[PDB]
């Protein structure tokens, strides 16, 4: 199934984009992965037109409390690319 | 052009941006006595507002909608003889 | 199932963007609501890739003929709502 | 069948495009439909190409009294539609 | 070009702007014997008047009428030996 | 059935609309009527869909060799007509 | 067969152009209408070539002396055209 | 437009510079029971991010990749009746 | 491309003007063992000069004939093994 | 693009200008067991510098060479299942 | 039968013109006749549309490499003549 | 076998450029490694022409949505590394 | 075979241009052809590469010390051409 | 047989202008000689349709990648040579 | 199997050259082939992936401390030309 992923400075953007994707579509929350320098990644799971809105409101209630680095979603990943994320 | 009846619809979400905000029609070419071939289908992006079931004139390579294969007329009468 | 909206101002805008949303997936129309000064809006709902392309291209045949006020897409609605 | 839509601000204007469309076509008259705000509505059904013929002529006439809103021409209405209108 | 043959013509009203005022016939292409082919049939936009019966010279897409595929010539002699 | 008209200065204009009248769609030609001062006018009829994809034609057919004065189709004419 | 016309504004140069037609090519004279304001048109009758050859010379001819209003040649006639000229 | 299913890559390093930094991949055309043909075979540049097993819509000359045939769309339902 | 061997030509009297003052040629597709094909006949706007019987090089849409289907090369020797 | 395979090449002394200087291949279409096909060879202007016996990618009208049917890349591996 | 001539300054321009026109129709060609001054002229003979065209096409070849000095069609020649 | 590596600022952007590099070629992904600073780093393996096809490719789509820092392909890598 | 073609002025420069034709390549003189005017022309018959490297070494040769009119290669004369050179 | 030269400053644009040659056409391949001063030269040979092909081929992919000083044909070299 | 060409003025850019290829692919070295004024090639052959990554790299390394005057890949020589180099 589809993926998508938001990436904020700090992990208060990144409770509130995580929410708001959760409420707005019918999505899984795998988890939260930090690389340092205060960048953190918010990664959801489901199909390809839920993950899809669900991206779109999760930026735009993220973007508005703090800094929202990237956002992207992937339609059909790669089978390896299941063992990066997970 | 070609004669060719709509027979479905395709529905794509991860598609290109020159392809928003239109419609995805399955087309199958239809033979000398208004009947449907086999393997004949091709996927025409509306334009004048077709349906199912409809005798559409559907369009070659460039329509601007740009070169995609769009449907440009809605057939009444074909008259062959 | 999803929801889709569109808001025009005079019903024939309002038809043609039914019309529209019909033809371009699966999706049942509920039917019309006006709340007067000459607001009228069609609801339609659906699975949400279907309902999401409903509505672009309800609201580019709409835009076309009339003014389009408003759109929207609600993913997941409330069992309020 | 087709469909043929004139829109106008009044009653007058509409009674106006109603007569000249039954005239100059062999259409038949559905209804009127008002919104408020003075938009009233007229359908008129019958083949592509005196539905075509009709609504040009009644536009025409409506114009010429009042004000003509909108007018529009369904060829093929889907089923969903003559739920709506009728 | 191809060589092809006027089998019927094509009444239709809801159509393109590019299409306003020209006529759609049917245009069947035919084989070395001068004879019409079977499922071979296109849609063309005439170009120097031809009718009904008439062995024509029918152009692929680009004729500016742009590229609808067009009849150009009207043919008196095919010397084929 | 319907009824279409075009208008020209002079006959010869009259009889390239006329010959592209009657090719664009299946309409029986009535005859031609000149009132003076050159004006040449020919009349077809048919269903409305053919009257209609006719006129249109032979409107762009004339013009192109000479003047075309007026063109109507009439869709129900009156039987004292 | 083909068809071609020559109007011209007096009788006396449609004589002079349907004599050049007659002997330019060989082609059918099938005679004159005219349609009264001084329109005179001349209508001759044969294979494509020989038809589009006459009517070159013809309007040559004819507008030598005279004014030639318009010419055409008709490469395949509706039959119901061949009512109207015989 | 045509459907067809990605079923493997093409790996070329001897190559121009229009088609520096993209996918090749195989594109077989589908029939109407949505099962891949014999001997229809083409490959397409991607452009969305298709890979193995999905069907997809390839698009013929002209997508600025300019005329490399590319893929312009990932489809999600076939509704076909 | 493609080999193709001259076969007829064309009169054509009647015709639009990018065309006046050219051959015009019946070219009929020929087979691995340089054999002419069954209904594979165009035709083509002679640019080179070549005449019956020889085995000459068509090409597609655009050579400035404006995309009509001309001959670009008469070929000496065939290699193919 | 379709994959291919060098078959020969094609001497030619008459020809236009837009091919002076560049060769001319056979390019056989070749089937899902890469294996070449029957009545499926093209001719096309090199680019990359192909030979006999090479798997190579010919690509359709336009390459700059202009809408000559060029080869474009050579194949090393072409992963398929 | 009709009658067609071309005059040349210079034989060679003559003989280039002489072979577009037997090239481009059924025509037999007479010869040649040079009046002095550096005027040859070619005389062909057959049918009026054959003539028609086969002299259209030697001048646009002749024009190409020499002066073309006078081109006529007769298509019905005096017995005297 | 030859090793590649792309070197992206933020996690998201490697995770697209990996998701390009092993739809491009035939290589199997050894995982991610960052070093701070949002400096992360994915690395591949495989031959050397599938690698250096799928570095190119993973540059490219990271570099639309992200910054790429540097990119890499080691032909031979000593076995200490 | 092919058929090429060389007008000069003067019969000097014609017989420079034949003599460097017929040694530049493996072609056959078919003979000189005078029309008046001091234009003379050669004509040589060979295969299509021969005849077309022999032509453009006999207009060289010819150009040094008189004046080309005019060269041409026919790489197919039609068989009716083979009656006016021969 | 003909024979074929080709001048080149440096070695490498000479077998750049060889491989181009020997693909073209059906021509043997003699051997290089240089002179000194940089300068290498490729000689051909074989039919001189052919050998005129190669040399024109091969003096255009030396030019892209070096510098070319002289190429020349003899189409029938003396035998003392 | 591919061809790779480096040419380089005098003999120690090109033993740098030559060394720095060997280095950075799996490829295998013909010889040299020098043509005077100071002219050296190198040959190296193998995998076209390989060749092409090592002439990359040797041209790098060459052209620090000397003049590089051209370079090459030739991605499947003809049989013809494997008797000039070998």
């Amino acid at each position: 199934e589809a993926l998508g992923l938001i990436e904020t400075k700090g992990l208060v953007a990144c409770i509130e984009a995580a929410d708001a994707m959760c409420k707005a579509a019918n999505v899984e929350l795998i988890g939260y992965e930090n690389v340092g320098s205060g960048l953190v990644t918010a990664m959801v799971k489901g199909d390809v037109g839920a993950v899809n809105a669900a991206v779109d409101s999760g930026v735009e209630a993220a973007k508005r409390i703090g800094k929202v680095v990237s956002s992207r979603v992937i339609a059909r990943p790669h089978n390896d690319i299941e063992k990066i994320a997970g | 052009m070609i004669l060719a009846k709509v027979t479905g619809h395709v529905v794509a979400t991860q598609k290109c941006d020159e392809l928003r905000g239109s419609n995805l029609l399955l087309i199958t070419r239809l033979d000398d006595k208004q009947q449907p071939m086999k393997d004949q289908t091709w996927v025409a992006v509306d334009n004048v507002g077709a349906g199912m079931h409809d005798i559409v004139l559907a369009e070659e390579y460039f329509a601007l909608n740009y070169k995609a294969m769009s449907v440009v007329a809605i057939v009444e009468k074909v008259f062959r003889d």
